[PDB]
């Protein structure tokens, strides 16, 4: 929501 | 000169309270100019007391001096930008606001490069290692061991390798690798971009493709930006758009819709932007660039031509790549204010024109009745 996610799938 | 640093304090400070205004409202997401601004001070002391004694090299020294000379630009920037624009600041969307976060962004980037050069206060640029081979070699062959070169040396010594078509690509390309928008280009800035086009082979093409001709590309944006640009495509999954990460400085942060409905962002660790575009195009996730329906075919920057019109670069610098800058060379600043019109252009055009082309305003041709000097331009 605020941060960085793994690149998706 | 510690009269250098005492007179820069006094500015950033002005800054930080104009910046702590209650009717503001920053969000401490970086880049948070109110924590940018007293770190750059610190280490600036910390600088100051590994040179205590041996003080003349500082002084010898010209990164340092260069970067407190644009310290000093940019803080008084800021200063008249609060004042320009008044009350328009505490508009969340206005364009004054805009030109703050921009500046901002450049403080950031200001800063890393500070770290970078002197880590733990000791001047390391001459030994500073490049990440990109490829890369690092052009440097040392061009410039040795200088941290940084004019951007004009930069120019015609990256020309040699990689051709730079014209004068508005190359204006495109400074607006790109001038994070401190200040004609230097240091050897952490073309690291940094090295990184972010890589590889080196293709660099330009790269560059063109990514940054220039490719409408998913966000010049001088932000993470909170982003999460808010990509509200209107929230209903439009496969949404995505990228810009340079703030935090991890040299890598790419894409932001995208997911079919959940939410906005989420990335940061691909190692591998390459197209390919990490490429694979997100293949597997469903990055379709519609900027919302847009259609989506460019990056392969074979893998390995045909395709070139960019003049009209494209212009676009790109027009859409906010450049920071202030005069938009008829787009290379020198806006220093100065046409009356009555009120069109603003760096003195180097205006006076140019007057000489040359005739009385009229270049933009609109009604007759230059006087002048204002300007140190910047809210709206830009
Ligand atoms: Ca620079
Ligand atoms: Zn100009
Ligand atoms: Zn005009």
């Amino acid at each position: 929501s605020d941060g960085y996610t793994p690149e998706p799938a | 000169d510690k009269k250098m640093v005492e007179k820069c304090w006094k500015l950033m400070d002005k800054v930080v309270r104009l910046c702590q205004n209650p009717k503001l409202a920053l969000k401490n997401s970086p880049p948070y100019i109110l924590d940018l601004l007293p770190d750059t001070y610190q280490h600036l002391r910390t600088i100051l007391s590994r040179y205590e004694g041996k003080m003349e090299t500082l002084g010898e020294n010209e990164y340092f001096r260069v970067f407190m000379e644009n310290l000093m630009k940019k803080t008084k920037q800021t200063i008249s930008l609060f004042k320009e624009g008044k009350e328009r600041m505490y508009e969340e969307n206005s364009q004054p606001r805009r030109n703050l976060t921009k500046l901002s962004l450049i403080f950031s980037h200001m800063l890393a490069e500070l770290k970078g050069i002197f880590p733990s206060g000791l001047f390391q640029g001459d030994t500073f290692r490049i990440t990109k081979a490829d890369a690092a070699e052009f440097w040392r062959k061009a410039f040795g061991e200088k941290t940084i070169v004019p951007w004009k040396s930069f120019r015609q010594a990256l020309h040699e390798v990689h051709p730079i078509s014209s004068g508005l690509e190359a204006m495109a390309l400074k607006s790109t690798i001038d994070l401190t928008c200040n004609d230097y280009i240091s050897v952490f800035e073309f690291d940094i971009f090295t990184r972010l086009f890589q590889p080196w082979s293709s660099l330009l093409r790269n560059w063109n493709s990514l940054a220039v001709t490719h409408p998913g590309y966000m010049a001088f944006l932000t993470y909170d930006e982003v999460k808010a640009r990509l509200q209107k495509f929230i209903h439009k999954p496969g949404s995505y758009i990228f810009r340079l990460s703030c935090t991890r400085l040299g890598q790419w942060a894409i932001g995208y819709v997911t079919a959940d409905g939410n906005i989420l962002q990335t940061i691909p660790h190692n591998k390459p932007l197209f390919q990490a575009l490429i694979d997100g195009f293949r597997e469903g996730f990055y379709l519609f660039p900027d919302g847009r329906n259609q989506n460019p075919d990056l392969t074979g920057l893998c390995e045909d031509h395709i070139k960019v019109t003049q009209e494209q670069y212009e676009l790109y610098c027009e859409m906010g790549s450049t920071f202030q800058l005069c938009k008829i060379c787009a290379e020198n600043d806006k220093d100065v204010k046409i009356e009555p019109c009120g069109h603003l252009m760096c003195t180097s055009c205006l006076t140019s024109w007057q000489e040359s082309e005739g009385q009229g305003c270049p933009f609109c041709r009604c007759e230059i009745k006087g002048t204002e000097p300007i140190v910047v331009d809210p709206f830009d």
